[PDB]
């Protein structure tokens, strides 16, 4: 592992310090369906014209993103998404500009958001909810070695493959960051206290965002849920967390320390890192190693109706994909 | 039940990142 993960690093570290760049054009590719939408763009469904792959590929306008002040975030994104390699992470197969427009091209993970899965069941039995939790476990391993902190985890961002296995998305805030940052960024109900109280915080944030995403998957909502965000901040701070009458004695004990506000006691933070939470009792029948290998049998696989079925996402309306006759933030997006 | 909370929540839908 610490082998494994050396070697990790150095093919990061390369990509990282030379990115790939224009890889593709826009009439390379054929648009079907819209499949997700964001504050400053959309994800398409699309096919390769020169070999019939499907992807999925995320639209940016470039414009909506400087009006965010998300130009540093959206450069941080591209780059640290073609430079990382990891079994449960949406691969970015080629990215591109245009006029009007910022391009990131990944592969298309069929079975759709963890989201909806959850919603329509309710909640995942432990048994399953540990499952995705491993592969989670394992990821933020591999991004956390890197430098890497994620900050945007919650299962909008997690799609299930067609073997059942988690494909984690969106880099939009991920931050390659050796010291302590300071942005408040994330979802509400994910955020650790300390972004919340502007503290400057690591990547204890992502260990915590693993608590709230555990407690989601097992009980069919958050561990801090009110109808304004503001309001869910309030009980954050607070910390004080109740469990469902179902949750097992092990499942709390594990969320009881993510859901740590106390940095020295934060399970992922201590000296002993992430094998205090692969250690864990709750996981005990897990095997990290077959995990990784994906040689475990998923407790759910998609129902897919063919290539480029998209029965597993929702609709969205269909606009269209307009490219301006004038460059627009040429300079802003010089680097993507 | 907090489930019933839950659901009657304006907060069931995608969640929206705050930039
Ligand atoms: N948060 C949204 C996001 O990243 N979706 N990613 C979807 C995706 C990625 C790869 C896939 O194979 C599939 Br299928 C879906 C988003 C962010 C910004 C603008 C619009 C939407």
């Amino acid at each position: 592992v610490k082998e494994f993960l050396a070697k990790a690093k150095e093919d990061f570290l390369k990509k990282w310090e030379s990115p790939a760049q224009n890889t593709a054009h826009l009439d390379q590719f054929e648009r079907i369906k819209t499949l997700g939408t964001g504050s400053f763009g959309r994800v398409m469904l699309v096919k390769h014209k020169e070999t019939g792959n499907h992807y999925a590929m995320k639209i940016l306008d470039k414009q909506k993103v400087v009006k965010l002040k998300q130009i540093e975030h959206t450069l941080n994104e591209k780059r640290i998404l073609q430079a990382v390699n990891f079994p449960f992470l949406v691969k970015l197969e080629f990215s591109f500009k245009d006029n009007s427009n910022l391009y990131m091209v990944m592969e298309y993970v069929p079975g759709g958001e963890m989201f909806s899965h959850l919603r329509r069941i309710g909640r995942f039995s432990e048994p399953h909810a540990r499952f995705y939790a491993a592969q989670i476990v394992l990821t933020f391993e591999y991004l956390h070695s890197l430098d890497l902190i994620y900050r945007d985890l919650k299962p909008e961002n997690l799609l299930i493959d067609q073997q059942g296995y988690i494909q984690v998305t969106d880099f939009g805030f991920a931050k390659r960051v050796k010291g302590r940052t300071w942005t408040l960024c994330g979802t509400p109900e994910y955020l650790a206290p300390e972004i919340i109280l502007s503290k400057g915080y690591n990547k204890a944030v992502d260990w915590w965002a693993l608590g709230v995403l555990i407690y989601e998957m097992a009980a069919g909502y958050p561990p801090f849920f009110a109808d304004q965000p503001i309001q869910i901040y309030e009980k954050i701070v607070s910390g004080k967390v109740r469990f469902p009458s179902h949750f097992s004695s092990d499942l709390k004990d594990l969320l009881r320390n993510l859901l740590q506000v106390d940095l020295t006691k934060r399970f992922g933070n201590l000296k002993n890192g992430v094998n205090d939470i692969k250690n864990h009792k709750w996981f005990a029948t897990t095997d990290w190693i077959a995990i990784y290998q994906r040689k475990v049998e998923a407790p759910f696989i998609p129902k897919f109706k063919g290539p480029g079925d998209t029965s597993n996402f929702d609709d969205y309306e269909e606009e269209e994909i307009r490219v301006s006759i004038n460059e627009k933030c040429g300079k802003e997006f010089s680097e993507f | 039940t907090t489930y019933a909370d839950f659901i009657a929540s304006g907060r069931t839908g995608r969640r929206n990142a705050i930039h």
